[PDB]
């Protein structure tokens, strides 16, 4: 689809990014590697402190689950063994949810994944591969698989899915499925039609993410 | 986690203040330029002061008024800190020294002052009223969190518009924005916070018993200036020549008249800021009516 | 019947605008519970202040090699008001009192130690922040802890144009109030607290009356302190 | 010099002997040489040295790097030094000074600025710096002002002699500069008005990343000081 | 309270000796002197302040409130606040639960004495504050509560007993003549019982007893409390009968000592 | 002697040596505490009316072991800070094996007798027990009075009638014990000097006399009378009027004992 | 509470001899567990105990162990928080004189008693003896040294815990009840003690 | 080489303990690759409506379930609540949920762990998204209580303020050996089917002025209605793991129902499924931290989840 993003917007963190998919908007900060707390210390590899803040109100367990799912995507993306006994602060501040927060959170999760990835890119932390996340929904009576669904489409969605894939070799090889979070009523035949079209639009996003990363980092360096 | 300041840096910045120099090129009485950005939704406002960045989000839900104040709506402000503004902040410690003080200042400046007309939030006298909420997100810290929050909250409350509601006795029908247009909030006054940072170029003995007071005062300190200051004073005013609240909790003892001249100093600034906020709102409204003609 | 400020110039208790409340202080009130102690009776207020230290900290982690650690704990008892069953506001009082006496107590000359202050408010009736300040100043001096000067607390309300020195609970709920913490006999303010709206032009007059009343409180405290010392050295003679 | 993303196919062939620099990672499991940082991949000609130039602000201690630290603690045999806020501390031994002896300990106190070189930078150990030359300008940096700068701007200022920042600054004032590869640049002049004018110019030049704007920025900043 | 094992072993041998040698020459039934002050909180219906010989201090405030006794089951409520102890700390919760049982509207205290109309009665808020403590303060608190409830005065009723809300006289006031209980704590050191155990005595005691007392008789609650954790050991049943007889014999002396107003 | 309070000007003369309880700005020298002005040679100082025990070199102190560290003990002396007792400053009953099993001599909570050997920069004391009179305390009971009542004197371990010996710590920490044979040698084998066992022959008469001495020491402190060897024995002999030692705890009895000592010294 | 899902705040809650069965060693995370299910003609009670320890306390010079007993209202929240901590205090007093604490220095032992069923066909007095039965069983399964088999009985508000075949008392509890009942109460409580002690020993053997 | 006994290798390296077991063809929990733990259920045991006659007046639990799968014991109790409504198809907006509080009893005592919190939210979110509980099923059919004859009060229910029920769940977990969400969900599913909603009524003024000096909904102590959940949407939980076989200790295996420290710590490719018997799948969670999740593992996990859901609903009539 069409997404807009920025890189390096905050001054007091090692990496920052802003990601906007339709109406969802997340700003993300990354600080690492830094000295970890005693409770957080890991001898062999890097420890991650992942924080997600809601667009309204204080943090509830709803964001604690988004923090857990976000960790599931980011942890295999970071070359943690390069920074033994260190800490990384990935903080996500959701600005506009782009969805009815009462019922849905997949747009925020998919945007936090991309924003966290971009902020980790801006922070210069070792990454094994690339990553892109898309939200998908299957609409009620039409039974169509709408990639990057609007907030109005989600209201009449019978199932909602977040797909985040691990990309390698110029964003053309799918190294793994980092997270697939499916919720609602669906069958096996629907699921694989979803994963097929989802991988296609995911491959479109890394190609767009590669373009945005290059437009932001290339003027910073010398050729 | 602590911010280590080198001895060469502590001496240079303080010696530059004695030479009437500020690192960011400002003067001692110069408040930073306030940049206010409005989002697509009403109540989405982003304030910037040099490098300091804050964001506020106004929201409202229908709730029941307290039995003690049955003709009154509800209003609360949230200012939880996150490591995004800098690794110096612990994740959501709402009990730290600076976190508690700064929160009580914003509460006393906006909530306690009655800047929001809580009587207009009341829907029906016995039950049903509006419960407004102002959430502040500190994105980037370069000092002046108190002053930035006060501007962000007020700009949000004024920009915010609550949805129109029609009551059928006990039936409260909350109309969506597509059905009927929303109505704005009632603002009784616009309080603005100006924070003075004090620097003692001499000893503590010359401050308690000294004849000539030599303490340096600057307005709206940066992060480096804030970390080196010996005292702080947060004063809140509105264009009605009202001192909304003043907070000088401990620190470097200051001459009373010096603090009084700070209050009068700040009134010149809160006039510039109040008129600036109202102008950016008028410009934002004219932009939406220009797209209403194109639609 | 009563009035807030009658036309003849009399308040609810019968005081004039520049009249203090009945001020009575005591020193060495809990020798078997703290190094220094003070019992504050400013009007209806009743405050116990206990200073423990300077002493060795309990956890060697929480210890400063360069200066003493100052901790203030204010306990407002359940029977202080007309009982309520119901925090963030008491936290503000504590950190403010710490920030005040941080710059007054010579913590630099008591390194690797900890000074714990333990306050119990037995009865509350307006201007409790100023009375808390007075209780700490006396209790620290009773503990023999070095400090630069006295710090006196006072509250002043603004009725139309007339400042009302030393406000009680009803006067605080009726008009705006200013709370002052004045260093010794000077014009330096350790604490300035304007808790509600005051017109910018009428505020200087309020401050002037507050500083003057605080100086009277300082002399009243000093007077009681010298009396205790003179009674101590006369009994031992 | 081509742009490379993490997980992309590495162009260099295993038949060529290569020394790996920053940005390239060798898998302990698969033994494949793959990139982990996003930037420009530079490869030498003839023994080929390959690395990736990537943007970063958090310094990681590596050997043979010039760094500026601040003493934050005195221990039994070494100094606890901080090269960057929130980062892990660094050890500076008392014997790591010129003409060092067991009879004379260094006179540094907590808070002093020290210019040193990284000697041992083990990933699983505390990094260490030294104030003596490894092959035989280090020591205390008295007074002055320290400037925060991104690591790419600091590497370009120390190794690229075509970087105009040092030339346009000498053309305005006489100044003493110490360049650290950890993002800290120390400047000191005769007058405070000149040191502050150098701070403001280095701060603004670090933000633009455009080399062709250094001369115009310096001209307006020293004009504002006057 | 820290003691060397040479201190503890010397103390235990002296206390468990026949006859018991207490570190202050006290008799096994002798009480330490205390200072009592009453009527110093004008905002309350009754107040008391007690200072033990070891420096322990306790303040009690009695406050009232008219309530419908048909919906208010408990017409007497104790709130314990021990200085330097969490409000949810075990010792606070235990003492709060214990004291509420000691008073409890129909057990130790006389519920009918709080009645005003056929529909309304007084609810008594007993607020305890322990400024300093060196041992189990349940006995110190009980004595302070006892002195406060005796010096308590309540407003005089005007409206009729049969039932609007009650109406009280503006000036005159009636004294509260409820019979408040007393809680005694005892130390079991060897084969000896000790009334009013001191700090160091409790540090070496094998076990302890909490015994309540009201209207001249032994009443509940009765507990076997552990005054420490190092030297806690079982006790023979005769020691339990001995401690109860000790309270029944010497508590009347404690009452008339406290009742001297 | 002049009574001053915090903030008061003590002298405008700058040709003075600034002592304790003072601070100054230019010629003006102010007081930091509420105390008495002391002028000694050229050292103007203010002696505070209150404050914890401040250790001085040579003080005979009684302390409780607070913690066991690296190669030293931290002892509770009753002052602002803990005092240190270096392993080299004790008579062991040196080997590197003993540096690990330090709890075999002094463990946490142990009571001991020591001398202040020196003071650190911060003011805390360094202790030593390199003598026969200093060591772990046993065969008795502890009790403490404020340090201001213990007058610094040539000797601080006195043998009292009834075969009881008192150790009057300058810090106010008193130890009463059974007069040992070593205590009798004080007029003009012991391998276990850190034994936690008490002499198992302490009679009930000796135990009862410890109580009587404990109560009269408490009574003298209750009257704020300076504790001396001559006053402890005078109170002990006077207290014999009361048959039971328990009677000595009441307020009227304590105030009587102290008054009878002061009025007796007025005659003497 | 932010760490929970408490639903809407505007919502208000809804206002409207003894056969024994013992098991041990059925919980895998702890050092020793026990299950006590007691069915009487007027009340049925089931509760599970878990003993974690001895677990070494970081930098502890304590010469003996430190017992902790937390009585939880595992699902059935029938009893008030005040009384549960009072019973926990009472339970800790008993077992602090039964566990050979000298054998576990610098460490600590934490005991948990989860109530899982309680229906009466306050009541906390009759609940104490079954906690003592379960804690003794769970401590034995955890391999903790016990000076004796601690058991107890209840009779008219009086709760007495015995050791040494009823020769000595390790805990005494009395709420409400009648006067001069002591002699008859110790008799009825010792009967339940022997009954529970026999079943407890028979449980650990078979 | 050097080999260690099984008791230490589990502690030395849980990664090897799994790989050593899988090299022998077995699992650390001693079950086969596609074998589940056996479950045993007790329903409505803690309910106040358990005994049809003697209804427990003190108890407030509307439904319960005790579940034992392997060594783990899970106990769930459903409590109730009523809120006053202040407001105006198969789409998500018309469906409600319950609010769980999960307590995973371990050797520690203190605040809610991230495990306890995430499970509580995961339970709430999946009961909503599976459309198990419709909002209409919680509307209160309220009655009225009037004083009949003269004294006795009679309650009349229909065959105006409006209310709605609120359901709360407390789930305690004993003997936790591995991932426990699936046990909590399955235990909550059995409990929700036993839930009975009590009937509510009101008797036949705060704003009115009063002279000096001078309402709510009440539950029935006996009468109750069944909770009308859409039984077709009830699902059952199963978890799976994809392990790559180490050549020393390329090839992968699929593991069903993860348990023990060895499996939970070392398996970083997990599959969580909520499947409704006879119906469709209600939730699918793929996490590819470890081995590549190929469509063959997905298709097999979907196949095993169906037969697991069919087994769990049928086994307990
Ligand atoms: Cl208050
Ligand atoms: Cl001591
Ligand atoms: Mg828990």
């Amino acid at each position: 689809m069409s997404v807009q993003a920025e890189i390096g917007i905050l001054d007091h963190v090692d990496g920052s990014s802003e990601f906007v998919s339709q109406d969802t908007k997340v700003i993300c900060s990354v600080t690492g590697p830094i000295e970890p707390k005693a409770r957080q210390e890991l001898p062999t590899q890097l420890a991650l402190e992942i924080i997600v803040r809601p667009a309204k109100g204080v943090a509830t367990t709803r964001e604690k689950v988004l923090e857990d799912k976000l960790r599931a995507v980011l942890t295999p993306l970071i070359t943690r063994h390069c920074y033994p006994r260190q800490l990384c602060q990935i903080t996500c501040q959701i600005l506009e949810s782009g969805e009815d927060e009462a019922e849905f959170s997949l747009r925020e999760l998919s945007c936090c994944i991309n924003a966290a990835f971009l902020a980790l890119v801006d922070a210069g932390i070792a990454l094994n591969s690339m990553c892109a996340s898309i939200p998908i929904a299957i609409i009620k009576d039409t039974s169509d698989i709408i990639v990057d669904p609007t907030a109005e489409q989600l209201k009449i969605s019978l199932s909602v899915h977040t797909l985040a894939l691990e990309f390698v070799n110029g964003g053309k090889v799918v190294k793994n499925v980092l997270l697939l979070d499916s919720n609602g009523d669906f069958n096996e035949d629907q699921l694989f039609s979803l994963l097929e079209l989802g991988e296609q639009k995911c491959q479109e996003l890394v190609t767009n993410i590669r373009r945005i990363i290059q437009d932001n980092i290339s003027p910073r360096l010398v050729v | 986690k602590d911010i280590e300041i080198s001895a060469s840096e502590s001496k240079f910045i303080l010696e530059a203040l004695r030479q009437n120099y500020r690192l960011d090129g400002r003067s001692f009485d110069q408040f930073r330029d306030v940049e206010i950005t409005f989002g697509k939704e009403f109540g989405d406002v982003s304030v910037k002061m040099g490098n300091t960045k804050v964001h506020c989000r106004i929201s409202c839900q229908i709730a029941q008024p307290y039995e003690d104040r049955p003709f009154e709506g509800l209003f609360v402000i949230s200012t939880e800190i996150s490591p995004m503004a800098g690794s110096q902040f612990e994740n959501g410690n709402i009990t730290g020294e600076d976190e508690v003080l700064c929160s009580r200042i914003i509460e006393k400046s906006v909530r306690r002052s009655g800047a929001l007309d809580v009587e207009g939030l009341c829907i029906v006298a016995g039950s049903k009223c509006w419960a407004v909420r102002a959430d502040v997100h500190f994105l980037d810290c370069d000092g002046g969190f108190i002053d930035a929050s006060c501007i962000a909250v007020m700009a949000g409350l004024m920009h915010f518009k609550k949805p129109d509601i029609t009551v059928h006795g006990e039936q409260i029908i909350v109309h969506p924005v597509n059905e009927r247009e929303p109505v704005p909030l009632g603002i009784l006054h616009i309080p603005i916070c100006v924070t003075f940072s004090f620097f003692n170029p001499q000893d503590t003995e010359e401050n308690i018993k000294g004849e000539t007071n030599s303490e340096i005062s600057i307005i709206d300190a940066t992060l480096k200036e804030e970390l080196l200051r010996d005292g702080v004073l947060t004063v809140t005013l509105n264009k009605n020549r009202e001192v909304v609240q003043v907070s000088k909790a401990g620190g470097l003892p200051m001459d009373a008249l010096t603090l009084m001249k700070c209050c009068h100093e700040a009134y010149s600034i809160i006039e510039k800021i109040t008129d600036q906020i109202l102008q950016l709102l008028k410009e934002d409204s004219e932009k939406r009516n220009k797209y209403a003609a194109m639609l | 019947r009563l009035e807030i400020y009658s036309p003849e110039g009399l308040r609810l208790d019968g005081r004039r605008w520049n009249e203090l409340r009945r001020f009575e202080s005591s020193i060495n009130t809990h020798p078997h519970a703290a190094d220094g102690s003070s019992y504050m009776e400013q009007g209806n207020n009743k405050i116990i202040t206990l200073v423990k230290g300077p002493k060795e900290p309990r956890l060697k982690s929480q210890m400063d090699t360069s200066k003493a650690l100052l901790n203030v704990s204010v306990n407002i008892t359940k029977f202080s008001k007309e009982r309520s069953k119901s925090e963030r506001r008491v936290l503000e009082i504590q950190t403010s009192l710490v920030r005040m006496f941080e710059k007054n107590v010579m913590l630099n000359i008591y390194p690797r130690t900890v000074i714990d202050i333990e306050i119990h408010v037995l009865e509350q009736d307006g201007g409790i922040m100023g009375s808390l300040i007075n209780g700490i100043t006396l209790a620290l001096i009773d503990a023999g802890i070095s400090m630069f000067d006295y710090i006196s607390g006072i509250s002043v309300g603004l009725y139309d144009t007339t400042p009302l020195l030393d406000t009680n609970s009803l006067e605080e709920n009726a008009m705006s109030t200013v709370t002052l913490g004045v260093v010794g006999k000077s014009e330096k303010l350790s604490l300035l607290l304007v808790e509600d709206k005051i017109p910018l032009d009428r505020l200087e007059n309020v401050l002037a009356i507050g500083i003057a009343g605080a100086h009277r409180v300082r002399d009243l405290m000093d007077e009681e302190l010298r009396k205790h010392a003179q009674k101590r050295v006369s009994n031992a003679s | 010099s081509t742009f490379i993303f993490p997980g992309d196919s590495f162009p260099v062939d295993p038949t060529t002997p290569v020394k790996l620099g920053p940005g390239i990672y060798c898998d302990p499991n698969t033994q494949e040489i793959r990139p982990v940082n996003t930037g420009v991949l530079h490869v030498s000609a003839k023994v080929q040295t390959a690395y990736i130039d990537y943007s970063s602000k958090r310094y990681i201690p590596s050997v043979n790097d010039f760094v500026i630290g601040v003493i934050i603690g005195t221990f039994s045999d070494s100094y606890k030094v901080s090269l960057q806020n929130f980062s892990s501390s660094v050890s500076l031994s008392y014997m790591a000074f010129p003409n060092a002896s067991k009879k004379n300990r260094p006179t540094l106190q907590v808070g002093d600025l020290v210019y040193a070189r990284v000697c041992t930078a083990e990933k699983e150990l505390e990094a260490e710096i030294e104030c003596f030359d490894s092959t035989t300008g280090f020591g205390i940096l008295e007074d002055g002002m320290i400037i925060d700068v991104n690591l790419n701007f600091a590497r370009q200022l120390l190794f690229n002699n075509d970087f105009p920042l040092l030339k346009v600054l000498a053309a305005h004032t006489k100044f003493e500069v110490a360049i650290g590869l950890n993002g800290k640049i120390w400047v000191k002049c005769e007058e405070l008005s000149n040191t502050l004018a150098c701070y403001r110019t280095i701060m603004e030049c670090c933000q633009k990343n455009d080399t062709a704007a250094f001369k115009d920025i310096a001209k307006r900043q020293f004009k504002e000081i006057l | 309270m820290s003691l060397s094992v040479a201190e503890k072993s010397y103390l235990y041998d002296s206390l468990a000796s026949t006859p018991s040698i207490r570190p202050d020459g006290r008799l096994p039934h002798q009480f330490r002197p205390i200072e009592i002050f009453t009527d110093f909180l004008p905002s309350s219906n009754g107040s008391s302040r007690i200072i033990a010989s070891d420096g322990s201090e306790c303040i009690v405030s009695i406050k009232s409130k008219v309530v419908d006794h048909h919906v208010e089951n408990e017409l007497l409520q104790v709130d314990v606040d021990i200085a330097g102890q969490r409000d949810d700390a075990l010792v606070v919760e235990t003492i709060t639960s214990l004291l509420n049982k000691v008073l409890k509207s129909g057990s130790g205290v006389d519920s009918s004495k709080l009645q005003l109309t056929k529909k309304y009665s007084f609810k008594i808020f007993v607020d305890v504050l322990v400024i300093s403590s060196h041992s189990h303060p349940i006995s110190l608190i009980s004595f302070a509560i006892y002195s406060a409830l005796n010096s308590t005065y309540l407003p005089k009723l005007i409206s009729a007993f049969d039932d609007e809300l009650p109406t009280f006289h503006d000036y005159d006031m009636v004294k509260l003549d409820i019979n408040p209980p007393l809680v005694f704590i005892l130390a079991v050191v060897g084969n000896n019982m000790l009334l009013d155990p001191a700090a160091n005595e409790s540090e070496v005691a094998n076990n302890g007893l909490i015994i309540s007392w009201s209207n001249g008789k032994i009443t509940s609650p009765i507990r076997s409390v552990a005054l420490n954790d190092s030297n806690v050991k079982s006790f023979k049943p005769h020691l339990l009968k001995q401690g109860l007889a000790m309270v029944e014999k010497y508590a009347p002396d404690v009452v008339r000592s406290l009742e001297n107003l | 002697s002049q009574i001053v309070t915090p903030g008061e000007l003590v002298t405008d003369d700058p040709i003075w040596m600034r002592g304790h309880g003072t601070y100054f700005l230019d010629n003006m020298t102010y007081s930091s505490v509420a105390g008495t002005v002391s002028r000694v040679n050229r050292l103007l100082s203010v002696i505070p009316l209150k404050g914890r025990y401040a250790p001085e070199t040579g003080d005979h102190v009684v302390g409780r072991i607070a913690e066991v560290g690296n190669k030293r003990w931290k002892v509770d002396i009753g002052g602002k800070q803990h005092a240190v007792l270096m392993l080299g400053s004790v008579n062991l009953p040196k080997s590197e094996s003993d540096e690990l099993q330090m709890r075999s001599f002094l463990k946490e909570g142990d009571l001991l007798n020591a001398e202040v050997q020196s003071l650190f920069q911060d003011g805390s004391a360094s202790l030593h027990t390199r003598s026969l009179k200093y060591g772990k305390l046993r065969n008795g009971m502890f009790c403490q009075v404020p340090s201001s009542l213990i007058v610094r004197a040539k000797n601080h371990t006195h043998n009292l009638p009834g075969n009881i010996t008192v150790v009057l710590g300058v810090n106010g920490y008193i130890w009463l014990r059974k007069t040992s044979q070593m205590d009798l040698a004080r007029d003009t084998s012991s391998w276990q000097i850190y034994s936690d066992e008490n002499d198992p022959s302490i009679s009930n008469n000796i135990r009862q006399a410890i109580c009587r001495y404990a109560n009269v020491i408490k009574a003298l402190a209750f009257c704020e009378i300076g504790i001396t060897q001559q006053r402890i024995v005078s109170a002990y002999e006077a207290s014999m009027v009361y048959s039971n030692v328990g009677e000595l705890i009441e307020k009227n009895v304590m105030e009587s004992i102290g008054s009878d000592i002061l009025t007796a010294e007025k005659m003497r | 509470d932010r760490r929970r899902l408490l639903g809407p705040a505007a919502a208000k809650p809804m206002a409207f001899e003894q056969e024994l069965s013992l098991h041990t060693g059925f919980i895998e995370n702890c050092n020793g567990s026990a299950l006590v299910e007691a069915r009487s003609l007027g009340h049925q009670t089931s509760l599970i105990t878990a003993v974690y320890g001895p677990r070494s306390i970081r930098g502890s010079f304590t010469s003996q162990g430190t017992i902790s007993i937390q009585l939880k209202n595992g699902l059935l929240e029938k009893y008030n928080t005040n009384e549960l901590k009072e019973v926990s205090s009472f339970l800790m007093g008993i077992f602090n004189s039964v566990v050979n604490l000298s054998r576990y220095p610098k460490s600590g032992i934490d005991i948990f008693v989860y109530l899982t069923y309680d229906k009466d066909l306050s009541q906390i007095s009759s609940l104490i003896p079954h906690c003592i039965t379960s804690i003794t069983l769970a401590l034995a399964d955890a391999g903790i040294e016990l000076v004796d088999m601690a058991g107890a009985g209840e009779a008219n508000g009086t709760v007495v815990s015995f050791i040494k075949n009823g020769e000595e008392i390790v805990g005494f509890w009395k709420d409400d009840g009648d006067d001069e009942d002591l002699l008859e109460c110790l008799d009825r409580c010792k009967e339940q003690y022997n009954r529970y002690r026999d079943l407890m020993i028979s449980c650990l053997m078979n | 080489p050097i080999t260690f006994p099984p008791e230490v290798l589990a502690r030395i390296s849980p990664e090897l303990s799994l790989q050593r077991h899988l090299s022998l063809g077995i699992r650390p929990c001693l079950r086969k690759y596609e074998e589940f733990r056996d479950v045993a259920i007790e329903n409505n045991t803690l309910s106040r409506y358990a005994d049809a006659g003697n209804i427990d007046t003190k108890n407030n639990i509307l439904g319960s379930n005790v579940l034992k799968s392997g060594k783990t014991i899970v106990i769930t109790s459903i409590t109730g609540g009523i809120i006053e409504e202040t407001s105006a198809e198969d789409i998500i907006a018309n469906y409600a949920s319950v609010y769980p509080v999960v307590e995973v009893e371990r050797g520690r005592v203190g605040a809610c762990t991230d495990e306890e919190m995430t499970i509580s939210q995961k339970l709430h979110d999946s009961i909503l998204h599976s459309r198990i509980l419709p909002k209409k099923a919680l509307k209160v059919k309220a009655g009225v209580r009037s004083a009949n004859e003269d004294g006795t009060f009679s309650v009349l229910y229909p065959d105006k303020r409006k209310w709605s029920y609120v359901l709360y769940a407390k789930i305690v977990v004993l003997s936790r050996t591995g991932p426990v969400f699936d046990l909590c969900w399955n235990s909550l599913m059995y409990a929700l089917q036993s839930v009975k909603l009590p009937r509510a009524f009101i008797d036949e003024l705060r704003m009115t002025i009063r002279t000096r000096g001078r309402y709510e909904i009440i539950c029935d102590q006996t009468k109750s209605v069944p909770l009308m959940i859409n039984a077709k949407n009830i699902a059952f939980a199963s978890n799976y793991g994809i392990v790559e076989l180490d050549p020393e200790c390329l090839n992968t295996v699929l593991i069903a129902d993860l348990d023990t420290e060895a499996e939970e710590t070392s398996i970083h490719s997990t599959i969580s499924i909520l499947a409704a018997p006879s119906g469709n799948y209600k939730q699918l969670t793929l996490m590819g931290g470890g081995a590549k999740i190929t469509p063959e593992m997905i298709k097999r996990s979907l196949l095993l989840s169906r037969v697991r859901a069919d087994d769990l609903s049928t086994r307990f009539n």
